[PDB]
């Protein structure tokens, strides 16, 4: 299947508090496994999965070099954010970025992607060519042109293409235990009475991994998903996800309804009936 | 592996 | 960009009163960054809370999830209390243990 390595850098200034809080969060899948953050007591690039272990001590080490050069380079693109933008130096300000590669099951690579946003909103972005960038605004043109003339592109592309792929066929084997695993939801219905002779059913999947999965409700063989509430999958503390979807229905027609859990770690998928 | 040298704005 | 946080609380496993289990509070779809997150036991604050997952979605906007461990009783109530410069007094949100 499908993998990829992301990392969440995002840098937010504090008037009055002192220096900005820096923190960089790297995922392999839906799998934190390293984390940096500035506020720490001792920042250092820390491990946030077991197979991590397996890197030696100059890989921190480097890691570690490489972040803090990272903080003072995001500290200057605040002050300049500010110029182009015409804002004053008394303002908390936002620059969230994602960078990272996806590979296919023979591990060679799908894409690659870099984005920038500056307060909730888009500032710049590689295109799919991986050559050239698209501008949200005036000021993201300015970035644009600045980048063009020193060749900023061709230095990432050789990161994306190269050194991500290879990393991440890296961590897959050192980590296959965990994030070549599949753990199987395990399903449930609840009952809720409401006014006017009506329920809330709602259908929990939990334990399960990858977190890709699809709950729906069905009647007549139609899956309702019009009338149906759904959340966001989300971690549950432990390496694994779940998620839950409800349906009110009319009293005593409870039966009519069923539950479809389909996962890939299901031969078969789950069909549940309160 | 994360990437370094990110370009100033 | 100013979004306010939706609040929440979970465990890992159903309930059994007696048996260990993991509280979660997971935080999603805010912005600014600048979050304070509590968990309580009794009205009191819980220490040994770890903060994880933390990431961004599309929009930008900011998720990230609070747990402890915990072995629930039947007379226990667990809560996470949340301030956020979108609201104007800090949310608590109780566990239900019957959703």
């Amino acid at each position: 299947g499908p993998h990829s390595l992301r990392y969440f850098v995002t840098a937010v200034s504090r008037p009055g508090l002192g220096e900005p809080r820096y923190m960089e969060v790297g995922y392999v899948d839906d799998t934190e496994f390293v984390r940096f953050d500035s506020d720490a007591e001792n920042p250092r690039y820390e491990p946030r999965a077991r197979w991590m272990e397996q890197e030696g001590p100059e890989y921190w080490e480097r890691e570690t070099q490489k972040a803090k050069g990272n903080e003072q380079s995001f500290r200057v693109d605040l002050r300049t954010l500010l110029g182009y933008y015409n804002q004053s130096k008394g303002g908390s300000h936002t620059i969230q970025v994602i960078s990272g590669c996806e590979v296919g099951s023979d591990g060679r690579l799908l894409r690659g992607y870099q984005q920038y946003a500056y307060d909730g909103c888009d500032y710049i972005a590689l295109n799919e060519d991986l050559k050239t960038w698209t501008a949200a605004d005036m000021a993201a043109l300015i970035t644009k042109h600045k980048w063009e003339q020193a060749g900023e592109a061709e230095r990432l592309r050789a990161y994306l293409e190269g050194t991500c792929v290879e990393w991440l066929r890296r961590y897959l084997k050192n980590g296959n235990a965990t994030l070549l695993r599949t753990d199987s939801p395990k399903a449930h219905v609840t009952h809720h009475s409401r006014p006017e002779d009506k329920v809330t059913l709602r259908c929990w999947a939990l334990g399960f991994y990858p977190a890709d999965i699809t709950l729906t409700w069905q009647l007549n063989g139609e899956e309702l998903i019009q009338d149906m509430e759904l959340v966001e999958t989300r971690p549950a503390g432990d390496g694994t996800f779940q998620k839950w979807a409800s349906v009110v229905v009319p009293l005593g027609k409870e039966q009519y309804y069923t539950c479809h859990v389909y996962h890939q770690g299901l031969p078969e998928p789950l069909t549940l009936r309160w | 592996f994360a990437p370094g040298n990110y370009p100033a704005l | 960009i100013q979004k306010t946080p939706q609040i929440q609380v979970y465990s890992r496993h159903p309930p059994e009163n007696g048996k260990p289990n993991i509280l979660n509070c997971y935080v999603t779809q805010f912005h600014p960054p600048h979050i304070e997150i509590q968990m309580l036991k009794n009205g009191k604050k819980i220490p040994k809370v770890e903060m994880s997952d933390m990431s961004f979605s599309k929009d930008w906007s900011f998720y990230i999830l609070a747990h402890t461990e915990f072995t629930p009783t039947e007379t226990d109530t667990y809560a996470c209390r949340v301030k956020h410069d979108s609201m104007a007094e800090p949310k608590t949100v109780y566990w239900d243990r019957d959703m």
